[PDB]
RNA sequence: GUGGGAGAGGGUGGUGGAAUUCCCGGAGUAGCGGUGAAAUGCGCAGAUACCGGGAGGAACGCCGAUGGCGAAGGCAGCCACCUGGUCCACCCGUGACGCUGAGGCGCGAAAGCGUGGGGAGCAAACCGGAUUAGAUACCCGGGUAGUCCACGCCCUAAACGAUGCGCGCUAGGUCUCUGGGUCUCCUGGGGGCCGAAGCUAACGCGUUAAGCGCGCCGCCUGGGGAGUACGGCCGCAAGGC
């Protein structure tokens, strides 16, 4: 109920689970999907078939809406990654650009101890 | 800090003769201006521990230079100590 | 007394009316404070790496001068007073190291 | 590949204004190189990363940027 | 003395962006998170993920190093003020003024204590969930003292180079920081690696000595008992010598 046919995706992508919004180029969000939102429920979320599955659940949601052209924002890194680019491009939607922005800090907060 | 202006000025005025620059009384001039220079830094900062440490060898060197003048020439310490008010 | 250099970034959409308002009011403060200006250089409207006040841009004025030491972090203070004015960077005057001489 | 002072003049090393030659020593993102890059010398570097930093704080260089890879 | 030089040396104020958390709004559905799997936890009062705006505290990515400074502890954004140590060139000045150093005095990571703040993240104790034969633990979700600041205590350590300080002497090669120089190099002062003579029980050390010597201080004399008992000094206490 939109027509935006063009936007940005954001892949956030973590070890435990990777999960894709599509949005508008100025950053509203259009529809979304994650490992969870398909059928997986534990582990199985961070993997490449789940972060794959996830991917093309949020392409095809957001062909309702009407997208084509798609800008790809990248941030972590985790099991599906690069599977989620991979399954993005051959999803119909022609892709634009792919960007990694993963935040990196400059040494500002103190991580728990799983990360020292 | 300590120009170079304000440092020829003690020189001359401690100097034995023209062109003296390292006699006992004009050393013992010359270290009691960075002790003044240090012991007003550190009436405030008072938390600078690390700067207390070079003035602690400064006063070593002064007494040092002071307790050899004693021996040697005695009134010269006298004229000295006097025109630098210590001890 | 040493040799400084100043660095004023400010609002990229001064008219000429606040714009000189804002200049003579640095004139004013540098006056106050015995700076005695060597030189300037004005860039202005220069394309900023990152956003400073929401704003993509920045004008930029450089001065040169030689004042009083112990009257320098005041005179920063006195600088970032105004609205307008952003950026205030304060260093001594160094020689113009060579490389690939 | 080629390094930095390899190809460039003969520049000053205590400008931070100079935008442009500065540019030169970033990476794609606003990182600075190594010296393995740039080629410069063990006192160049020290001097090249404190003339960064200031054009950081001037908005010329940036902090940090965005690849466009992967 | 003069003239130069490098530096996370210190203190004070100021200040910049990244990130976390929280708040506000926009947009947006059904889960996020987390693990070897999971569950407590959080989510329809709308989270996670995205954009914008705001607040707060703490820590400084790349540069960054096998690097530099410091007596040791230890010191990383940037700027400025105050400031210490040290190194080189000149061969100018004083004319043995030197070295060590029982006491004393001062410094002394972290933790802990007091008063008053501050409190984002992290996190003893503790609250939970798991695992397990059991879990008083490692793994997970929360979370107070505390970590931060000011002022005053505490005086311990693998406070390590497990090597006290100063000097003189005794093959070099090579890597490096920083000066000077007649700038393939030479010459100093630090920081590494090989190794002559030699020392060492051996590993190994070897112009930064653990070599040859000299001066002075500290300390050692089998293990457990025991850094305990007593006494004393110090301390608000914990406790220290
Ligand atoms: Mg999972
Ligand atoms: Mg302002
Ligand atoms: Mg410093
Ligand atoms: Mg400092
Ligand atoms: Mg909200
Ligand atoms: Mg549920
Ligand atoms: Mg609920
Ligand atoms: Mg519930
Ligand atoms: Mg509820
Ligand atoms: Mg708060
Ligand atoms: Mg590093
Ligand atoms: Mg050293
Ligand atoms: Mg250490
Ligand atoms: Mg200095
Ligand atoms: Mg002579
Ligand atoms: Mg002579
Ligand atoms: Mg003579
Ligand atoms: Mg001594
Ligand atoms: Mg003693
Ligand atoms: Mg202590
Ligand atoms: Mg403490
Ligand atoms: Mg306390
Ligand atoms: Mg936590
Ligand atoms: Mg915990
Ligand atoms: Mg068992
Ligand atoms: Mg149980
Ligand atoms: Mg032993
Ligand atoms: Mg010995
Ligand atoms: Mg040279
Ligand atoms: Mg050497
Ligand atoms: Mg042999
Ligand atoms: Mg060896
Ligand atoms: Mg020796
Ligand atoms: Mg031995
Ligand atoms: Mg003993
Ligand atoms: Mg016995
Ligand atoms: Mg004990
Ligand atoms: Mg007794
Ligand atoms: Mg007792
Ligand atoms: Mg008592
Ligand atoms: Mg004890």
């Amino acid at each position: 109920k939109r027509q935006v046919a063009s936007g940005r995706a954001y892949i956030h992508a973590s070890y435990n689970n990777t999960i894709v919004t599509i949005t508008d180029p100025d950053g509203n969000p259009i529809t979304w999907s994650s490992g969870g939102v398909i059928g997986y429920k534990g582990s199985r979320k961070g993997t490449p078939y789940a972060a794959q599955l996830a991917a093309l659940d949020a392409a095809k949601k957001a062909m309702a809406y009407g997208m084509q052209s798609v800008d790809v924002i990248v941030r972590g890194t985790g099991a599906g990654r690069e599977q989620a680019i991979r399954a993005l491009q051959a999803s119909g939607l022609q892709v634009k650009s792919i960007v990694d922005d993963t935040p990196v800090p400059h040494n500002g907060c103190r991580p728990k101890k799983k990360f020292r | 800090p300590i120009t170079k202006e304000e440092k020829q000025k003690v020189i001359q005025e401690f100097a034995r003769f023209p062109g003296d620059t390292g006699s006992t009384e004009v050393q013992v001039a010359l270290l009691t201006l960075r002790i003044n220079r240090l012991s007003e830094h550190l009436k405030v900062h008072k938390k600078d521990h690390h700067s207390h440490r070079g003035l602690l060898m400064m006063v070593g060197q002064r007494r040092r230079l002071l307790r050899y003048l004693q021996r040697e020439d005695p009134e010269r310490y006298r004229a000295l100590i006097e025109k630098l008010g210590i001890r | 007394m040493r040799r400084y250099e100043v660095n004023i970034v400010l609002n990229p959409n001064l008219d000429q009316s606040q714009l000189a308002l804002e200049k003579e009011i640095i004139q004013r403060a540098l006056e106050n404070y015995g700076a005695r200006v060597e030189k300037v250089e004005e860039l202005g409207l220069r394309r900023l790496a990152y956003p400073i006040a929401k704003d993509p841009q920045g004008y930029f004025l450089w001065y040169q001068v030689e004042m009083p030491e112990d009257r320098v972090n005041d005179l920063a203070r006195e600088l970032r007073i105004r609205d307008n004015v952003r950026r205030v960077m304060v260093v001594k005057s160094q020689e113009p190291f060579l490389a690939n001489a | 590949k080629a390094k930095v002072k390899a190809t460039l003049g003969e520049f000053d090393l205590r400008d931070y204004r100079n935008v442009e030659v500065l540019k030169r020593f970033l990476s794609e993102t606003g990182k600075i190189l190594p010296r393995r890059r740039t080629g410069l010398s063990a006192k160049e570097q020290r001097i090249l990363a404190k003339t960064i930093k200031r054009a950081r704080i001037l908005g010329l260089l940036p902090f940090t940027e965005k690849l466009v890879r992967k």
